[PDB]
């Protein structure tokens, strides 16, 4: 039989690479192509995925993200207009922590790594530079929140409490209150993870209080380093950056070959019925939908162009790399590498905060007591 | 003036509907609220969004709410993201639309009438306490809500001053290949003689089948299950034991056209004392296509104002997470044939049974004395 | 609050601690004046020591 | 057989049959999983043989 797959995404460009790059992969069952833009409003582009799923018939859906800075609210559209017929959506450029709990998304497919890995890296990256005591700085928000609740189990898994929890509302005028209240512990592990617009104010805040200078070490992320956190951002402060996160054409062979190798596997069983071209007709459940997401979340893939390709519980790609920056005379560069099992430094030299060249011990003794 | 249409689903009592909604009266709040009721099948979610649509494009519409005769959360989840996008509020009075949703949308403006995750565990904890048991049980699935309620009643039994006692938490995952062996060998290990169970109808079953098959769930067992675990009261698994316990809903007897009627009219009154308050209505244009430019005009004052409503000496105020404060419950109980019968009804954490002696199913003798 | 003296068996074996150990401390009394008892009300759903 | 084993719960337990029902009794111990740590088994002479 002839079975055709549905996508919707910009840049036509880039559609014409991956209709080739599926014309090419199709000679290794027939399988089309069909895509469409993207419409300004969410209304307008559910009621084109409606009208391209009832045309195609399609059994999966790919979304990436738009030219929008954002790129949160074009993926919740089409995943809302999926769950109702029970179709598989797989996501390229989905970042956002939101779309994590199986509650809200029922079927969604994500092929990059959240930001709940960036708990774990910042808990390895401590274990590895020979730290126990960090404070935790986020704000009230869901991805703040999911790394919160990520950061305090993997420190429960070691049976090692916190020392200090601050958390700041998003868009507040005035941080002075929380950075005070921080100064006053034994802790100088300060992690940070907000938006990047906070980012710049909580710079300045601990600039101005002098909290920047020797001793202390900044732990951010790749949300806090890009964007206009740069300009005032410290000397120092080491962050994260994804490899292959700013490309998006290595990531969409990976996931068309998964793609393949799900409708291959899937086409081999018995009572299997294929999606209904009627969007508007009927509203029934497809029973063909958990099965086949239940078998492409166990697609373990043998090998891509963009490493190993996985699927963890809860729709998380995971071995994921990581790129260690440093801001060294306002120039950015790698110094070391985490492929997930561990980070390997690099012949380069980093220079932590102060312009002190030895590592800081992280650490004080209080001396006044009550 | 402001448009207020009702829409209906499947078959129902219209003319008694029109009625009700004819007979109400807000004089004093000057609303003078229009009725249009409107009739739709079940075609398709799309379908309902363009009459959605075309109803408020129609004569300024700025509400609707409507109910279906299924039990599918997507339409419910459609609905939500429409009334997201579109900035109008919705509510939903009974069906599909009364399932509560995980996690709510921040900027979506939508309530709904139920009980909560943590009001089911404290009916459960009341319903225990009355029926003097002192143990019990925790077993559930992979589901987040599932352990989320689970987590909630441990918080909740920690700053407990009465004593309690918890033998074991069970968080086996059915999922797995071939693991019926392992979930097995693991629930022997029970030994309180009370036991609750949060998971779906499928899950479920299989927990009461392998239960059967160990032989500790004839007379020496209690099963406690949520709203979430029987959904239909009519139809029967028959795997499940004799004599299960759980709550549901009161819709036995909550009239729905009752309901609807003091919904709208709540609503209405709401309306006009914004209105007469901030003196600001909105009225923006109510289309579908090119909706990213209509968030010019806030509506997050009538979101604000909808959590605090009163009409007909009765609270009808919402909460932060989109549930109602003091909702409407009732018990079940499992007599010899395959049947739900109303054992007691609970509202205002107030518990009020129909029996002062439970029904135990010669032992249990009578012993008078002085 | 108004500054007051100290001075007993206590304050002798923290003044050997601090010349043994070579801190500093500051010494002040409890604003309860009471030792303190398990607050398990159920009436705030929220249990703590006073 | 399956359903009145489970009701065991001392540590200990006498067995005294053939092979084949010994063999059958012991199958049927490593299925209830009552078998591994808290279980010991004594058997005559005849069961082994």
């Amino acid at each position: 039989k002839i079975v055709n797959i549905g996508a919707v995404l910009s840049t036509r460009k880039h559609e014409q690479m991956f209709r080739e790059a599926v014309n090419q992969a199709n000679k290794r069952i027939q399988l089309q192509a069909t895509s469409v833009t993207h419409k300004p409003n969410a209304i307008q582009m559910a009621l084109s995925v409606c009208e391209d799923l009832i045309s195609s018939q399609v059994y999966a859906i790919l979304v990436s993200h738009p030219p929008t800075p954002n790129d949160h609210f074009t993926p919740t559209p089409v995943s809302y207009t999926a769950g109702f017929y029970r179709i598989p959506v797989l996501g390229l450029t989905t970042r956002m922590s939101i779309y994590s709990d199986k509650s809200i998304h029922l079927s969604f497919l994500r092929t990059v790594p959240p930001y709940s890995h960036q708990s774990s890296v910042w808990f390895e990256m401590m274990r590895v530079y020979n730290w126990n005591h960090i404070i935790l700085l986020v704000s009230d928000d869901h991805e703040g929140r999911a790394a919160q609740k990520r950061l305090e189990t993997l420190l429960e898994e070691r049976e090692s409490k916190a020392e200090k929890v601050l958390q700041f509302d998003p868009g507040t005028k005035n941080v002075t209150a929380l950075l005070m209240e921080a100064r006053e512990l034994e802790a100088r592990v300060i992690i940070l993870s907000a938006s990047e617009d906070d980012a710049a104010t909580v710079y300045r805040a601990a600039a101005m209080l002098d909290m920047t200078g020797s001793g202390y070490v900044w732990l951010v992320g790749e949300r806090e380093i890009s964007g206009n956190a740069l300009r005032y951002a410290p000397d120092g402060i080491i962050g994260l950056q994804l490899i292959n996160g700013k490309n998006e054409s290595a990531h969409i062979s990976d996931a068309v070959g998964v793609v393949a190798q799900a409708v291959h596997e899937l086409l081999e069983k018995e009572n299997i019925t294929d999606p209904p071209r009627g969007c508007v007709g009927n509203t029934n459940i497809w029973k063909t939908g958990p099965l086949f997401k239940r078998v492409l979340m166990s697609s373990k893939y043998a090998d891509g162009v963009t490493g190993r390709v996985e699927f963890n519980e809860d729709g998380d790609r995971k071995f994921a790399q990581y790129s260690i920056m440093n801001l060294q005379n306002r120039k950015l560069v790698q110094v070391g590498i985490y492929n997930g099992t561990h980070v390997i430094p690099n012949d380069r030299k980093i220079i932590w905060p102060g312009g002190e060249t030895e590592k800081p011990r992280g650490y004080q003794m209080s001396t006044r007591l009550k | 003036s402001i448009g207020i249409a009702v829409i209906l689903v499947g078959t129902s009592d219209e003319v008694a509907i029109k009625d009700a909604h004819e007979k109400d009266d807000f004089h004093h709040l000057s609303v003078v609220p229009r009725v249009e009721l409107v009739a739709m099948n079940e075609t398709d979610p799309k379908s309902i969004i363009t009459r959605i649509c075309d109803l408020m494009s129609d004569r300024k519409i700025q509400g609707v709410v409507f109910a279906d005769d299924t039990d599918q959360e997507a339409i419910a989840q459609i609905l939500d993201f429409i009334s997201a996008q579109t900035l109008t509020p919705i509510l939903g009075i009974h069906g599909g639309s009364s399932m509560i949703m995980a996690d709510k949308d921040e900027s979506s403006m939508f309530f709904q009438f139920g009980p909560s995750i943590e009001q089911q565990a404290s009916v459960m904890l009341n319903i225990m306490e009355e029926y003097d048991w002192y143990i019990f049980s925790i077993v559930t699935t992979y589901f987040p809500g599932y352990q989320d309620f689970v987590n909630k009643i441990r918080s909740t039994i920690e700053n407990s001053f009465v004593g309690w006692e918890l033998e074991e938490v069970l968080l086996l995952d059915m999922s797995l290949d071939d693991g019926d062996s392992k979930i097995q060998n693991q629930l022997k290990k029970l030994q309180s003689p009370i036991i609750l169970l949060y998971c779906t109808k499928e899950e479920a079953t299989y927990i009461f089948e392998v239960a059967n098959s160990v032989g500790l769930t004839g007379y020496g067992y209690t099963w406690i299950v949520p709203s979430l675990v029987a959904g239909d009261t009519d139809t029967v698994p028959s795997e499940f034991p004799t004599g299960l316990i759980s709550v549901s809903y009161d819709e036995w007897d909550y009239g729905l056209p009752a309901r609807v009627r003091d919904g709208i009219a709540i609503i209405t009154t709401a309306a006009s004392d914004m209105l007469s308050e901030h003196s600001f209505i909105p009225e923006p244009k109510s289309s579908c296509y090119n909706t990213h430019e209509k968030r010019i005009y806030q509506s997050n004052m009538l979101n604000r104002y909808l959590i605090n409503v009163t009409f007909e000496g009765r609270n009808l105020s919402f909460s932060e997470d989109g549930y109602q404060m003091h909702p409407k419950l009732v018990i079940i109980l499992l007599n010899k044939e395959r049947k739900w019968e109303r054992v007691g009804k609970w509202k205002d954490k107030s518990l009020q049974m129909k029996y002062y002696v439970w029904p135990r199913m010669d032992d249990h003798l009578s012993i008078v004395t002085l | 609050t108004v500054p007051q003296c100290c001075y007993g068996f206590c304050i002798d074996l923290l003044i050997k601690l601090a010349r043994t150990m070579q801190f500093t401390y500051e010494v002040h009394l409890v604003a309860d004046g009471k030792f303190g008892t398990q607050e398990r009300v159920q009436n705030s759903n929220k249990k703590e020591w006073n």
